[PDB]
């Protein structure tokens, strides 16, 4: 029966109470419709973005940073390339799109979309072995080892594309991260008057719906 | 096929990305303040053709400075004191089978960028001047009057790879060649002077440099066309009593 | 760990945080009438981390609301005169003048052993939102300044002690909290990737895209 | 569920709260029906008020300064008067009954009206070219400019009130302004037995509907 | 820029404002009784801006409300008596004297560390309205003052401070403000365009129109 009680004559510094208007008799410009309203930070993490997939110790200029290299003269059975799916701690992934709403926040888990687009000769054809490792198990050492457990035949003469939805996807504040990595199978092979030398180009994505929960600030720029 | 759009020129040419879901549309789509829609404005605009070598970096152009001297558009500028304009750039390259590359044609609204030097000013005509595609440059800027122009960081300071959130379209030389953006008016007032404020600002960025082989011709041509959509301006006479 | 959903990530609730913004300090005594009130520019591009979350937007509609908190140090009850000035109003130059009296500036009077003081200020600007990021210059013979206009201006809030014919020997100081409210935002643009070297313009140095590692396969 | 929350315990200087009243049990005299009440200070903007167009450097007294001077021998293409539309800045329309209501006010637009009464001889005929310049518009320099844009030709001897309604007037806090101007068009045609000079007088009005926003005080009385 | 409509051109809110009108100090222990307190006739022609604003109307109508801010400097709790005389009541003219002892004289005590006194006084006249101008005499023989009627009349504010048997060396000081309600005002009347040089007079030196330019034609 009482507003005096203990708790309430403070500033909380988080207080959703109304307050005095400054300057009242004062009329507001109106809202005006302008394109691309958001709504949620999660909007903006669902759009694709280029990661740095490639990002050696030694790199000349960081514009190459976002091409794989895939040449002509290789091996039958090599690597292609090796990622740790964990978007928010593993430099890939560390600063793009879905990397920078996710670090706003301490609890967070989801699926995320990896899309690999082949830029390079229209007359170029191959396969390779895009594999994926679940997050208790170890990366593959050979190309018969990736082969045995979840693997996708990328043809790049058939395709261009191969889009790959990964679950299991938290925060895990070593690790246990899935693995993804791909492999040679037959090589690049070109016609006369075709470059030695193409590319390919990775995109990253926050997938139909992810959760993210507390808000924390960035531990990038600092004050 | 070949869908041949007539205006009063014709573009043949054969998907269209609306800049975030609206189309350009008149601001009577809602005396004291009359309004004059120009209607023989629109029409296809075919910018200079910038040749893609193989030790290229990328281009700009500010819009509408772009148009600034293009006909009717150029003298309505001029003439009228506010107007307001949504754009339909088609940026084309024609390129072989043997010829492998990939650019980012993208449209960023309200782009400011940070002089070479830190806490310096620089001069209006080092953003725009016309029609020119301004380069991008590898590496730093060091010359005191110009932009930054650094690739990676993309001339504001964002990253280079972050570019993808602003209506955006690849054009891979492995299958397409043709990127339609179709740009709405998107600005906080109404209706604006178009010298003091640059709308929006398309970069074209090569993300895989051009490899040509051997004996094949060294450069590939991204021809850039712009028709300025419903375009509306200020009354010049005098209301009723 | 398990899914479930989110709604903690609306933008009402991302950019609405209460958080410093500035802290300064008087003398009621002393050479420098620039020491005997504190003038304060409201603009939210101070505090670093608060400027790289309300940047990933380009539009930004809000009403804010500011509250004080006032210390004092040296024996009777000490009132604050908390005026705050709006766009084009007259500003003070000195301590006591006829800028303090004008009665268009609301004033907050606040005494010492009370709950702090606070007001909330509308969104005033003739625009139909402040814009974060201006391309253009003021004039059109573009000459002048570079991403400046006065659209996105807000007022200057004074603080001064109401005091008597002879003031005491007090200083004060002042610590100011800042909070949108009712936000809306349009246009979404790319988190920054630089640290700031200006308050007022975008200016940078290149720097790498991302941190490196042995190489391409090696993976751990 | 407290009213101990900070920023309710203040004089804010600009309260809508009720207080007590000092002496109850006190009966009012009650209002009477007086003729002319007002409602809005836009209703006193909206009343003609005599400009003050001619206001020369040397002036030799004050009453000459509503007076717009017309005579017999000028030539055929010369100009009458020049104005820069700008209600509230602009030295002549300054201190008009609509200059003062708007410097009361940061943020205004709207319409004016510019009423243009010839008070001279009842013999005389002749013609003008009252001429306006769009906001962005350069002033015309000759009688020919002028008549290329926006004119009225304005007939002495069939009328002698000329009304024109003009739009676009903002605050504009050099600067975008209207102009209006005059030329001669045949000069002023007298018979035997009659002044060789007359005047026009000028007057301004805040038209249908203006639109203020935001107080402030004058600049003009000092504190 | 964009045109909309108003609505704060209203008279109730163009005159309806909180402005500082008198400001005073006083002592409770000196050799003069007239600073052991303070009086002030209740008027709105001393503060010039405010002044300029309620002359543009002839016959105003409206109830006011007055807010004291007092603050006081050198121990324990002091308590202030702010006496209300209203026209032709009794007037103290010392310190300590049955007027101040008058029921019929409403008297807020208000004492230190709580929000400010205030009390909201009514339309009190015999009139129908309060007259800004008149153009009359006291007397039908029209030999008496000028300008000046009776039924414009508003009471006083005494202050003093309630002090026991011998006071303490105490100085305060008071600050007032002043805010008519529910205005209504009838006939307009054009702005004033001269200095003023006295606070009841209407008196005046010619002044220029307005402020010349170098010929008709030249606008710039």
């Amino acid at each position: 029966p009482t507003m005096n009680t203990p708790g309430s004559t403070q500033f909380l510094t988080s207080d959703d109470f109304q307050s005095p208007c400054a300057l009242p008799q004062f009329d507001v410009t109106p809202s005006m419709n302008i394109p691309g309203e958001v709504k949620n930070l999660m909007e903006i993490a669902e759009v694709d973005s280029v990661v740095p997939v490639n990002n050696v110790q030694d790199t000349t200029d960081q514009m190459e940073m976002f091409r794989i290299p895939v040449t002509i003269n290789a091996p039958l059975q090599q690597q292609v390339f090796g990622l740790r799916l964990q978007p928010g701690l593993d430099s890939v992934f560390k600063h793009t799109l879905l990397g920078e709403i996710l670090n706003y926040y301490a609890h967070w888990s989801g699926s995320m979309k990896l899309t690999f687009v082949f830029c390079g000769s229209a007359m170029a054809t191959g396969k390779f072995l895009i594999a994926y490792s679940p997050p208790g198990a170890n990366p593959p050492k050979t190309r018969k080892d990736a082969m045995l457990g979840t693997h996708i035949i990328w043809d790049i003469g058939l395709q261009s594309s191969c889009v790959l939805c990964v679950p299991w996807i938290s925060q895990t504040h070593y690790t246990s991260a899935g693995y993804v990595t791909c492999w040679y199978q037959t090589g690049m092979i070109v016609p006369p008057g075709t470059p030695n030398s193409s590319s390919i180009m990775c995109f990253a994505s926050a997938c139909n719906d992810f959760s993210v929960r507390m808000l924390r600030d960035t531990p990038f720029i600092s004050q | 096929r070949s869908i041949t759009l007539g205006n009063s020129t014709i573009t043949t040419q054969e998907n269209v990305v609306v800049g975030y879901g609206r189309w350009p549309t008149y601001l009577r789509d809602d005396e004291d303040q009359p309004t004059q829609p120009d209607v023989a404005t629109c029409r296809f605009y075919t910018l200079d053709s910038i040749k893609w070598e193989k030790g290229s970096v990328g281009w700009w152009w500010k819009f509408p400075e772009a148009l600034s001297d293009m006909g009717l558009f150029g003298q309505n500028m001029q003439y009228h004191y506010l107007g307001r304009a949504g754009y339909t750039i088609h940026v084309q390259c024609n390129a072989s089978k043997f010829h492998q590359g990939c650019l980012l044609v993208v449209c960023v609204p309200e782009a400011e960028m940070g002089g070479a030097v830190v806490g310096q000013a620089f001069s209006a005509t080092a953003m725009a001047n016309g029609d020119k595609a301004y380069e991008f440059t590898s590496a730093t800027q060091s010359d005191q009057t110009k932009v930054q122009t650094a690739i990676h960081n993309a001339g504001m300071g964002v990253g280079v790879g972050n570019l993808t959130i602003y209506p955006h379209q690849w054009i891979n030389l492995r299958t397409n060649n043709s990127a339609t953006i179709v740009m709405p008016y998107i600005n906080s007032v109404p209706m604006d002077n178009m010298f003091r404020h640059y709308n929006f600002t398309l970069m074209v960025i090569p993300f895989v440099k051009l490899d040509y082989a051997d004996t094949a011709s060294t450069y590939v041509p991204i021809t850039v066309t712009v028709a300025p959509m419903c375009a509306e301006y200020n009354g010049l006479r005098l209301a009723q009593a | 760990k398990n899914y479930h959903s989110r709604s903690e990530s609306t933008v009402e609730n991302f950019l609405g945080r209460s958080a410093c913004v500035y802290m300064e300090e008087y003398k009621t005594t002393d050479n420098d009438v620039n020491k005997k009130f504190v003038a304060w520019p409201i603009n939210t591009k101070q505090m670093v981390q608060m400027r790289r979350k309300l940047e990933m937007f380009t539009y930004l509609r809000f009403d804010m609301e500011v509250t004080f908190v006032i210390t004092s140090r040296q024996m009777p009850v000490l009132t604050h005169q908390i005026m705050y000035v709006p766009p084009g109003g007259p500003i003070p130059a000195k301590v006591d003048d006829y800028a303090w009296q004008t009665s268009t500036n609301p004033s907050i009077f606040w005494t010492e052993g009370n709950a702090p003081a606070r007001m909330s200020i509308p969104f005033i600007s003739i625009g139909n939102a402040y814009s974060n990021f201006y391309d253009g210059w003021s004039n059109f013979d573009q000459r002048g300044s570079y991403g400046y206009n006065t659209l996105n201006n807000l007022g200057h809030i004074y603080v001064r002690h109401v005091s008597g014919s002879s003031p005491h020997p007090i200083t004060s100081t002042i610590r100011v909290y800042f909070k949108p409210k009712h936000t809306r935002a349009w246009v979404p643009r790319p988190p920054r990737l630089c640290q700031y070297k200006k308050a007022f313009s975008v200016d940078f140095t290149p720097t790498p895209i991302t941190d490196t590692r042995k190489d391409i396969n090696t993976v751990t």
